[PDB]
RNA sequence: CGCCGGAAGACCAAGGGUUCCUGUCCAACGUUAAUCGGGGCAGGGUGAGUCGACCCCUAAGGCGAGGCCGAAAGGCGUAGUCGAUGGGAAACAGGUUAAUAUUCCUGUACUUGGUGUUACUGCGAAGGGGGGACGGAGAAGGCUAUGUUGGCCGGGCGACGGUUGUCCCGGUUUAAGCGUGUAGGCUGGUUUUCCAGGCAAAUCCGGAAAAUCAAGGCUGAGGCGUGAUGACGAGGCACUACGGUGCUGAAGCAACAAAUGCCCUGCUUCCAGGAAAAGCCUCUAAGCAUCAGGUAACAUCAAAUCGUACCCCAAACCGACACAGGUGGUCAGGUAGAGAAUACCAAGGCGCUUGAGAGAACUCGGGUGAAGGAACUAGGCAAAAUGGUGCCGUAACUUCGGGAGAAGGCACGCUGAUAUGUAGGUGAGGUCCCUCGCGGAUGGAGCUGAAAUCAGUCGAAGAUACCAGCUGGCUGCAACUGUUUAUUAAAAACACAGCACUGUGCAAACACGAAAGUGGACGUAUACGGUGUGACGCCUGCCCGGUGCCGGAAGGUUAAUUG
RNA sequence: GAGGACCGAACCGACUAAUGUUGAAAAAUUAGCGGAUGACUUGUGGCUGGGGGUGAAAGGCCAAUCAAACCGGGAGAUAG
């Protein structure tokens, strides 16, 4: 339930906050807290990688149960909390033995919600079951791109995965991307979907906005020096110089992608 | 710890002073320079036999040496230890 | 203005002590040219 | 303090 | 006499390295003379179980057994190790020196270990859990540092009209520790049984069933006692190298105000969701199991090594200088005031290492000026002016927050009365209730104290000093807050949220690196990279010939290769 | 009690003008100014090393020097 902000100073006139009250307010669970020290976007050799990126909030890591290996235990939802890693929302649900994990939170739960991994599981949102299982059509996120390797797919919030084939031991994935993807049937996923479809609604609305999330102010290479980047120069803003990367590599019309071992599971580009 | 031999080196020389002797006439510390080592307990060792007197507690500092110079030529001294051996109701010399 | 030079004793040893010159191939080799030529101080620190 | 600029006549 | 007094006072770290103290000296050092000095020479000075370092632990990182990789040098990195700007046990008052004091002395203490005696008893990791362990902003409340007034004690009857009184001056200071556990804050406790969890196990954590009871516990300033029969103490008695040393030494209370300090690592609230490990509290395992060990009372021993002087917004650090520059944290008095602004003062430190004159131009820093009031000038440049609080009132326009303190005015001192000090705030005695405490109600003295009305009064001027917005209109540009050529350009330039295009399915694209390995990201197309444009509103037309690119696979053309 | 909110010290920044120009100072002082709860400032300690680094982009900055730092070497380079 997204709430425009109110014209109060230069600033805030744009600002779009996406208030989540169900969310629990409070610390969090402690012992599965861990340290992640922010890089800078700089590597081992301390060359900055990649540009864009320093400053920032400091944040902590949770570890999340994407394999979901506990099967045939009960688990019972106990409260939502924020992930600022993370567009979706992360629940700690608790398993009957007492046992406590993170989990990406389907947009149909609730506090006290019955969902339980399994192979014999029913067919409710929440549940981990593997794909074999998994009826064609249904709303799907967390895939698992290898056999318990975890859930890389549909991780971002609002992301679903329709199963549009079942034949041979994989199965078709219909990608939120609209690119086409075989992926075995042993892989775990969850049923639904996350929750967060209200994310994209939000507009920072200031220049000190990005700040706090690491991003870095952009600078145009037409602004710069032929010496700095390709473009530039021509006194006076001008342009002339087919778009290129400051690499030279060529922006806009060139696909980079050069991968061949995987162009087996490509059923189709993405559209 | 004793070992004499490593004791006797310790008493290299007395270190009068006008200061000192105030010390003498009101705290009862005798002041003398030590080793450029040593320790607390073996600088009250060495007065509890040589000094055949009882020691209440003993106390150090290090003095660094004043550097001294005579033309582009410089010539820094040498730093010493000093010590403050206090003496019970016992004292004599 | 502030000048260039702001001492600190604990960068300079961790940054022109001996042991820097240790740390690597490139380093020792400086420690030896300054022997040949001759010199009171190889290195600075106390 | 030497200065710079150019004598553009 | 004059200056600072949120410092030009005081302290620590950084850094400097005897500049500290004393005697003596004046060649050179000091922008002058110099008996002086941060200068020459010599002597003296830095006292630690509990201040800090070392030590234990860890962040960003560094190094790195093997290993991976690379012509060689070398690069990366595991287990490890190092790394404070962090966390981790414990000393406070008085006195003394020419210079050092939480270090020595005096007084009262405290922590962690070794050993011994006695009592009780399941003790034991590199492991599990708990704890340590943390954000921004805001709201007050309860207190202390500290201040004012009164009381008390000691001293003073005034160089000139008054001053034995409602007068003047000074003091009224006391810590850690220990006992007490309040103002508050947090949480329902105890017991029994069971478990797919916490790599092994578990009495602990967690989960599930019951029973019982309602206050069980933790945290916590400060106050009150003790510490304190003292110590300190204005001021005297006494010797006196006139630089001081011994002895004695009165009162040592109350009320109010009160923080940026404390309770507070709290509480409330909001996304931007807020380190790491050890010490510490517990759990067992491999084990010992009458032991060793564990807990408690007493006694004893040990707490080493190193730093400790001086300078600390400067004459000593950094600036070639005894240089109008630069340098982090801590201590925060009186009056006025919103205030750490500013003026005058306390404590305290200084009059800044050339002076004495003369009173020309001209120059620099200021004051005032009759008449005019931008006529000056590239240009209202510079000066001048506006300036506070309370109240009245305030247009076009707008994204309905603005514009706006728009503009434009009134009131402002002192004294009396309302009320010999009011509204309020604080709060004693008396009275009563108490599972009886640092209680509550009742009660209202005393103290403190604005703001208002009326009347009177003085000056040319009462926000009188310092302090302290000039305002309005049209329009260009950029949305705005910011950032930018350190050392001639603060802008229309850059950034910007937003919009769009394009690349990317994860061992991603991209990037560093001959590689290995990282970053992206411990992210997953509502994500990430690149490019363009630059809030918002109205929108964003046409052209694919040329150039670039995508898509397409027959034909034309064509390399190495085959010969 | 919300704000890259308002006035305004510390703090940070350096728009105007005078003085200074072998200055007290190899960029300061004085009288005004901007920001001052944040895209803030700063202490301490690390990281990116020369055709490279870093840059809210001035080709600025990288020890008073930057359209390619400094040191040593080739090197007594070449110079019609």
């Amino acid at each position: 339930a997204v709430v425009k902000c109110k014209p109060t100073s230069p600033g805030r006139r744009h600002v779009v906050k996406v208030v989540n009250p169900e969310l629990h307010k409070g610390k969090p669970f402690a012992p599965l807290l861990e340290k992640n020290s922010k890089s800078g976007g700089r590597n081992n050799n301390g060359r900055i990688t990649t540009r864009h990126i320093g400053g920032g909030h400091k944040q902590a890591y949770r570890i999340v149960d994407f394999k979901r290996n506990k099967d045939g235990i009960p688990a019972v939802v106990e409260r939502l909390e924020y992930d600022p890693n993370r567009s979706a929302n992360i629940a700690l649900v608790l398993y009957k033995d007492g046992e406590r994990r993170y989990i990406l939170a389907p947009k149909g739960l609730k506090a006290g919600d019955q969902i339980q991994s399994g192979v014999d599981a029913a067919i409710k949102p929440g549940n981990t079951l593997p794909m074999r299982n998994i009826p064609v059509g249904s709303t799907v996120h967390n895939v698992e791109m290898k056999p318990g390797k975890g859930g890389q797919l549909a991780r971002s919030a609002g992301t679903y995965v329709q199963i549009v084939a079942r034949d041979g031991a994989y199965v078709t994935l219909r990608l939120r991307s609209g690119e086409m993807r075989k992926v075995e049937a042993d892989c775990r996923a969850t049923l639904g979907e996350v929750g967060n479809a209200e994310h994209m609604l939000r507009v920072l609305g200031k220049a000190g906005a990005a700040r706090w999330r690491g991003v870095r102010p952009t600078v145009r290479g037409t602004a710069m020096n032929p010496v700095d980047h390709p473009h530039g120069g021509g006194e006076g803003r001008n342009f002339g110089k087919h778009p290129v990367t400051p690499w030279g590599v060529q922006t806009k019309g060139k696909k980079t992608r050069s991968n061949k071992r995987t162009d087996k599971f490509i059923v189709r580009r993405r559209s | 710890m004793i070992r004499e031999e490593r004791l006797l080196k310790v008493l290299r020389a007395p270190h009068v002073s006008e200061k000192a002797s105030t010390a003498m006439e009101k705290s009862n510390t005798i002041v003398l320079k030590v080793a450029k080592d040593a320790t607390k307990a073996e600088i009250k060792a060495a007065v509890q036999k040589l000094f055949e007197v009882e020691v209440e507690v003993v106390n150090t500092l290090v003095v660094k040496g004043k550097v001294k110079r005579h033309g582009q030529r410089i010539g820094r001294r040498s730093d010493w230890k000093k010590a403050y051996v206090t003496l019970k109701e016992g004292q004599n010399l | 203005m502030k000048r260039t030079f702001q001492p600190s004793v604990l960068k300079r040893n961790r940054s022109h002590g001996f042991r820097a010159r240790m740390a690597t191939k490139n380093g020792r080799q400086v420690l030896a040219r300054r022997r040949a030529k001759g010199r009171a101080r190889l290195t600075v620190s106390k | 303090a030497v200065f710079q600029m150019r004598n553009v006549d």
